[PDB]
């Protein structure tokens, strides 16, 4: 849920420097918590040991 | 003779190296 | 013609070429978009500021050349195989092409007295980042290591495209697929056997195999000097060092044994005859400590020395192969250079390379292409020479990798 | 992936939003106990999703795990006797079929492992380092014994202090020795705030 | 195959011409020490020919060696379960694919 897309906003001139900011507002929403899962403690090392 | 060396620092150029101009590639990698 | 032809040159015809306008060429790199500091701010609050990282690099142009001569009387008699000048030019061009092909692999620009700038340019072996190295510790190449190298390349935002390996490793790798052949029971009259693998599919792209006839193993010791302009031989002394990070124990069955050591003196002209052979005994507890070599320059050499090649034999072996290469400290008469061996390279092993072969990663800059130039007449002899100026550049060192200490028994 | 909205002091509302790792119900968790991802675990997760009236479609895993998974299919290759003039080798598993449908594999380059400890602060606005004291706890449901070799061994512990601006310097390293009969008892950590921090502290990270 | 032109007394010139066995470079020799010819020795010979800037094309061998070459391919035979009445066994290899090219 995105309130506003990514945007650019200029700041005031307090000196001989040019400034601007990049902002984005939003949040993810998950309606069905148990229709997802996760694996933990997976072991994998592609550049593995030779021995 | 007049040789073109491999000196990078512009303040150390002497001899034929003083005649060399900067050569820079215009694409950022 | 019993020698190699133009079709045996592979890496020279494939690398992209660019023009050079000076002896120093500069380029810029982008390293980071910003340092990680968190991005969540809050309602109506001014966030922090990030900065990027940039760098500037340079490369130096080197030179190559050779000279051919033909006498005046030779140009007047009748020849059975055509004109002699064209034949000499062809021979010179082919010799130069072979030298370029091997220098693109094994060049080194830090071989000079005191470590100063040398006469060679850096090759693939030295321009690759040290982190992207896989040591097989003297074992056959399998299918896993290809995926390992592909992962190493892809985790640095690259894309593997080619793999360059010698012919012996190619044959050994293809030999591993023999027990996977299967035959259907209603056999016919005649079959074709043998499995040769040309391409590989990894989880990060597709890789093509490119056998190279001029990519070899560690060079065995030779008892004759390569040139009469090579320096004079010196002396060698060896013993047990005091280091604590030697890798002698990484071999199969340990590292305790008897090893042979020798050195050769080199310059821009050629290589000298080997020095005296020294036998060193390594105990079981000494595998962690290296072998310290003391090298003495010749007293009355006619040409100066620039760098030293170190030769080591196999464990309890008799033949010596080149394992190290470094520059001298001083070129004065009777100079002394010290070096500690930590068994970084095993004797009688191979090496392979994989990486993204695109103009945005590697290129070759030419100040001038191969060209001929006449010479003054000092007598009834016709002379001319052939030259090229240039240097290779790799823009992204971590989009490549290499395997070291590969074992292969195909020739024997 | 790694958001958390309860990092404010006292467990209040923070400045981040919850990610996939926190919105997922804690029950829907499969623990591999430090082993490889076999083929039956895909069916395990597929059934774990099916038993809640859903349909699995996508699986998001790092490149290392995908490569390790694809590595296991090499010894299954076969060549027919009439041989061509050159072959292509290598097996890559794009998708998988379970009893609840087919699931695609989508390797993500920014899904990494546990972050190794860093000896330097991430930003100048990060808090100050503190102190740590560790000893054998008094719980009775620790999971140290689920490893293949058991929980017996020696472990190292260190903590860092955090706010919305960055990560601080690692604290002192403490060594804890766990016996074979203490694997069921956890490790009790005592974390002390900095004496004279210049920026506020909000949450802690534990490094083992 | 078995010519020799130095069979005169004192090692002088004889009446025969040199055969293949005598004009082959002595370095290009593989000794099997009274063993069988396996599948990898083909690749070994291909490498020996290749490293001297040559392309292997043919392999001249006696009949018995060709017969013994089929031993290694016996345990690789497979039959599909819906079997027919009577099957033909035996694998005869007449071509090989090495890393240096195809060999007949």
């Amino acid at each position: 849920k995105q309130l506003t897309p990514m945007m650019k906003m200029d700041l005031a001139t307090l000196g001989p420097v040019i400034r601007w900011m990049i902002l984005m507002y939003g949040v993810p929403v998950m309606y069905a918590p148990k229709k997802f899962m996760k694996y933990t403690n997976i072991k994998a090392d592609v550049p593995g040991y030779i021995g | 003779a007049l040789e073109a060396g491999h000196t990078v620092n512009p303040l150390d150029l002497e001899g034929g190296g003083a005649f060399r101009v900067e050569s820079l590639e215009r694409s950022l990698h | 013609n019993l020698s190699f032809t133009d079709q045996h040159i592979k890496f020279w015809k494939k690398i992209p070429k660019q023009k050079a306008y000076s002896t120093v060429e500069q380029y810029g790199q982008l390293l980071d978009y910003g340092r990680s500091q968190g991005a969540f701010v809050g309602e109506g609050v001014l966030p922090d500021t990030n900065d990027s990282t940039y760098a500037r690099k340079a490369a130096f142009v080197k030179f190559l050349g050779t000279t051919r001569e033909v006498t005046h009387p030779m140009t007047l008699v009748n020849s059975a195989f055509g004109n002699v000048i064209a034949r000499q030019n062809k021979d010179g061009i082919l010799w130069m092409l072979k030298q370029i092909e091997q220098a693109l692999f094994w060049g080194d620009s830090k071989l000079a007295p005191g470590g100063q700038e040398g006469l060679q340019f850096d090759g693939i072996n030295k321009m690759i980042d040290p982190e992207n190295t896989i040591d097989l510790k003297g074992n056959y190449l399998e299918e896993k290591h290809i995926n390992w190298g592909s992962q190493l390349i892809l985790q640095n935002y690259g894309t593997p495209t080619d793999l360059m390996l010698p012919f012996e490793v190619m044959g050994q790798f293809s030999q591993e697929f023999f027990p996977k052949e299967r035959v259907i029971m209603p056999t016919n009259d005649g079959y074709q056997a043998g499995v040769v693998v040309n391409k590989f599919m990894t989880h990060g792209g597709e890789v093509d195999f490119t056998p190279n006839l001029f990519l070899n193993k560690t060079t065995p010791l030779n008892m004759n000097a390569s040139s009469q302009k090579a320096p004079a031989p010196g002396t060698l002394a060896a013993e047990i060092g005091t280091a604590n990070d030697a890798e002698f124990g990484k071999q199969t069955g340990g590292g305790a044994g008897v090893y042979k050591y020798a050195v050769t003196f080199n310059n821009s002209h050629g290589e000298s005859v080997p020095s005296n052979i020294v036998d060193v005994t390594i105990a079981n507890e000494d595998v962690a400590k290296g072998v310290k070599l003391t090298i003495t320059n010749p007293v009355s050499t006619a040409f100066p020395v620039e760098y030293i090649k170190v030769y080591r034999s196999e464990k309890d072996g008799q033949r010596l192969y080149e394992v190290a290469k470094f520059a001298v400290t001083t070129d004065n008469s009777g100079g002394v250079t010290e070096h500690t061996d930590k068994c970084e390279i095993l004797a009688n092993t191979y090496t392979a390379f994989m990486g993204e072969m695109s103009e945005e990663v590697i290129a070759f800059k030419q100040l001038t292409p191969m060209m001929k130039m006449d010479l003054a007449t000092l007598g009834p002899v016709i002379r001319w020479m052939i030259l090229m100026y240039g240097v290779p550049v790799m823009y992204a060192p971590k989009k490549f990798m290499k395997y070291t200490n590969i074992k292969a028994d195909v020739p024997g």
